[PDB]
């Protein structure tokens, strides 16, 4: 069921992107 | 009044930490006695 | 030394970010009396709040190796529910002084308040000038390197002003007073240098009269603009 | 001065301030704090004493309810009081030393001290009435309680940082806290829960912490399959990391 | 259990020390 | 299962180091 | 006609009931400008609120067959979350006017506001001057027989005062304005009778200068008391 | 102008005021008051569908739940918001023709309007889903609902008058609304519990009103012993008399 | 159990002293 795994991959990649963006923003704030 | 004034950090630390630890140290390591335990399991 | 590095302060508005200051880098002169002047809405209140720490700048920082007091006469640094003595207790424990000096400063704020039984009554029932007296007592009780005043002359009655300038002259010489007043004669009398705020930029003048001429010319240019 | 010494100064100041505002001045709130657990016991024990005796005859009901309730009350307080920490101290947020992290830390310290006092009082009362009141395993209970502290304080800080605006959203916090009293194994043992509801029931870290604390308290207490410390410990660690990061992003935006 | 009991006793002693220290500081500042 | 504990403990130390660094940064914020 | 019958107003205090007024019966003179003066804490604000109906007296009653307006410049008669126009809607909706008078009063308040797009914004973000201007616009957008002013002169800039006194001079002759001011020259200029409040009692003086002399003598007696 | 016209104008004005301050302008309140019930029937159903179908296999669970839930929601909302009306509108009054009773009954009429709208919507969707949705005795239902509305409004006014200057007592009232939902025969049929628990539960007027409302809805519905309307009617009458007399005593007060 | 009864009597008497002192302090103001 390829569409189903793609649908879950959407949300897991979005979560990973959000978490790493928050980490990068934290590091950038630490580098002020 | 003045009773709570004498309760400094060092005095309270002594009266609440070091003496209980000291009495436990002198009791458990040398003054204590070993108590072997034997266990059985039964039913009726 | 007092310095503002990359200072940028703005207020949230539905039409966007109304910038009051943006990338303001400026160093205050040392061991001199400073008169902060400017047009209405140019950011004098914002800048004295930033100097006193009342507002946190969005960007940049304020570097200061000395002690700067809160503005004298402002009633926004207290809480209504507690009585006056409890607010003195609160500010003293934030600053963290010794108990004997704590009692002495309570005695001093009682002396400079001249308030009576309302000293044991909550602040929410106070009037404007009496809250100003409380603020003056809290400000004076301490010893500060720099004093911020946002035109506190026009509060209280004449006897209040008499004791105010009396203890002021008692404290003249041991500290530098920053005054934000529209009375230009007060800027002439109580200041050594003039810092004017216009369009989010602060300009320094060692001569007071040079700042007077610059401010008057700016006012004339603003009035003459069609 | 060093940051550490001014830190003790400011935290002591806000701690005595928070004691003043929460205790009502005349020290009247202690009666409320002491009366909620005993009132909960009096309501709770009058309908399910016989059911519990049928379920777990070897364990007394009041001590079971003490160990199930007081950690949960502590967690609930750590969430609720710390979530609303910014708004209470809003008027005094400009002294260059009164950053919100000090306020939430002071509230957390106050709640931990108060509920630890209540724990000691309840255990002493239970011992005074002839019940069983000594944990067989003490420091594992302490470690589980510390994990509960970290999780609760982390969740409270996260909710305080996230919901600085839209305070209406704070509602869906406390309204959601009421089912957590029932679904977690606080008032009735989860041994009687049918296994077909068990998987979703394992998603609650508080249930794991309460069950492990009870297991470390009583002698010969059985744990259900799937209960572990790794899941709530990881939950607490991740939530603490997220809360600290979110506070670091919006550190300057919590001043007015 | 000797070292076990010592560890638990140290932990509870530290806890009661902290609580009592907070209480005595509070009552000292209140007076 | 070696790599499972290696990855899990790497995540654990990363999270712990981040938490400690943020805590000491917040402590050192006061000047 | 304004009359105070058996009026007794007090505030709850921990020490007991602090009586501000007790069995105060007094009739204000008709079709004259009234100057309410008195010492600080003598009850000028409380009595002025009672005249405006802001506080409900514990005993007695306020008998009045004419229209008395709320104090001018007071910001406590509105709601923070509502905008300025919504506050106008609220006030007139208790007052209950027609829809043409509705739109004309909204336009008049917007005209005397001179605030701009912030007129469409909630007043929780307003400053003291904006709220005072809104209060002045509401106090003027209506027509009353008697107007109440709690020394609203020293609020706002010079152009605000000039516009306020222009509309004031437009409205002299058709109403009697009661002013509670510490500026005794304003009492001389804008009043015809003097009501002096002292120890919960109101004394009437048809001559303004007689009331001024009485107030000065009361202040001197208070200062000379050992 | 006659006093009746003054009353009409002032109640319309603060009805618009309250309508705004309740739905918030963005009308999220209608979303919440439409979504909280359906959440209650959702969880309540997935709990005891089988239990109810085994208890009374003649009436479907959702209609039973609606008829037991919506009047209770109206009563709780009446009590809480008519208590909080004076604290909310303390900034009001002071301009004549405005009394605390005006705000009290304005909040009341807004509450009845909103809950009647929700009741009609719920009956409509219940009929839309192939469920029984028409009362067999509508006049008796109207009378019982009127009695419940009067009792709730009177109790709310009584608590608003009494607990002035003591806001903390209000919180107690809120928590005492929690047992009522679990005890006034709302979620489960009351015939299940043993009769030895029965007489104490007869001291709750809300249980009588809910059971009588249900008895006027379904055909051949069972009403047990001692569920007469005389006790709730007398309770409502006495509470209304006491509330009105106490408000008459503290009439010149309550205005800041 | 003389010591046990004495101790619990001390506890209840101290509790009632505390509650009556709190009531007195509330009603004095
Ligand atoms: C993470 C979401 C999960 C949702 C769970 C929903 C279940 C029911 C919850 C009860 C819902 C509830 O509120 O509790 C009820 C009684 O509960 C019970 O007996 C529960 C019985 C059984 C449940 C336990 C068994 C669990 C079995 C397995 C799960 C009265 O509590 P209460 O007196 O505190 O009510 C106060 C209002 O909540 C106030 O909220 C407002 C409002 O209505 O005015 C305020 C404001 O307007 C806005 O902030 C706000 C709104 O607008 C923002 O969305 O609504």
């Amino acid at each position: 069921r390829r569409w189903y795994n793609l649908a879950t991959l959407l949300v897991v990649c979005c979560l990973i992107y959000g978490v790493v963006s928050l980490v990068v923003a934290t590091i950038r704030d630490h580098q002020d | 009044m003045k009773l709570v004034s004498r309760l400094t950090a060092k005095r309270l630390q002594w009266a609440l930490v070091y003496l209980p630890m000291l009495v436990a140290t002198v009791y458990f390591l040398v003054f204590s006695a070993d108590r072997y335990v034997s266990e059985s399991v039964i039913t009726v | 030394m007092i310095e503002l590095r990359n200072l940028t302060k703005w207020y949230p508005t539905p039409h966007g970010r109304r910038y009051v200051f943006r990338n303001l880098n400026f160093r205050f002169p040392d061991d001199v009396s400073i008169g902060l002047i400017g047009r209405n809405g140019a950011g004098k209140s914002t800048l004295m709040r930033l100097l006193g720490g009342i507002e946190a700048p969005n960007e940049g920082e304020v570097v200061t190796d000395v002690s700067i007091s809160w503005p004298v006469g402002l009633s926004g640094g207290f809480q209504g529910s507690l009585t006056a003595r409890e607010n003195v207790k609160f500010v003293c424990r934030i600053y963290g002084t010794s108990h004997e000096d704590m009692l002495r400063k309570v005695r001093f704020v009682e002396e400079f308040a001249e308030i009576g039984e309302h000293f044991d009554l909550p602040m929410k029932t106070y009037s404007s000038g009496m809250r100003s007296r409380v603020a003056f007592g809290l400000s004076m009780a301490f010893d500060f390197d720099y004093y911020l005043i946002d035109e506190a002359m026009a509060v209280g009655d004449a006897q209040f002003r008499a004791k105010s300038r009396a203890v002021f002259d008692s404290r003249v010489g041991q500290a530098n007073m920053i005054l934000v007043s529209h009375n230009m004669n007060d800027i002439k009398e109580y200041c050594d240098v003039v810092v004017l705020v216009d369009q989010g930029q602060a300009t320094l003048y060692e001569d007071v009269e040079a700042g007077i001429a610059a401010y008057q010319g700016s006012l004339k240019k603003a009035a003459a603009k069609p | 001065r060093s940051p550490w010494q001014i830190q003790q100064a400011v935290l002591f100041a806000l701690f005595l301030r928070e004691l003043k505002t929460r205790l009502g001045g005349r020290w009247l709130g202690v009666f409320w704090v002491l009366l909620e657990p005993v009132a909960h016991i009096a309501v709770m024990t009058t309908l399910f004493s016989l059911a519990h005796r049928a379920a777990m005859p070897s364990i007394e009901y009041p001590v079971f309810l003490i160990t199930g309730l007081i950690p949960f009350f502590m967690f609930r307080g750590l969430v609720t009081r710390l979530m609303e920490a910014i708004d209470s101290n809003r008027g005094l947020f400009a002294y260059r030393q009164v950053k919100p992290i000090d306020t939430v830390i002071a509230r957390a310290m106050l709640e931990i001290s108060l509920q630890s006092i209540v724990y000691l009082i309840a255990l002493g009362t239970l011992g005074w009435l002839g019940f069983h009141f000594l944990p067989v395993r003490a420091l594992e209970l302490a470690g589980v309680s510390a994990v509960l502290i970290m999780l609760g304080a982390s969740l409270g800080l996260f909710f305080a940082v996230v919901t600085n605006e839209i305070p209406q959203a704070r509602a869906i916090v406390r309204i959601s806290l009421l089912p957590l009293y029932f679904v977690s194994g606080v008032i009735f043992p989860v041994h009687t829960i049918p296994p077909q509801y068990l998987p979703l029931l394992q998603l609650n870290p508080v249930l794991h912490l309460i069950e492990l604390s009870r297991a470390s308290f009583f002698p010969q207490y059985r744990v259900l399959q799937g209960i572990n410390l790794a899941y709530p410990a990881g939950f607490a660690l991740l939530s603490l990391f997220l809360a600290l990061m979110l506070y670091r992003l919006r550190r300057h935006q919590l001043a007015s």
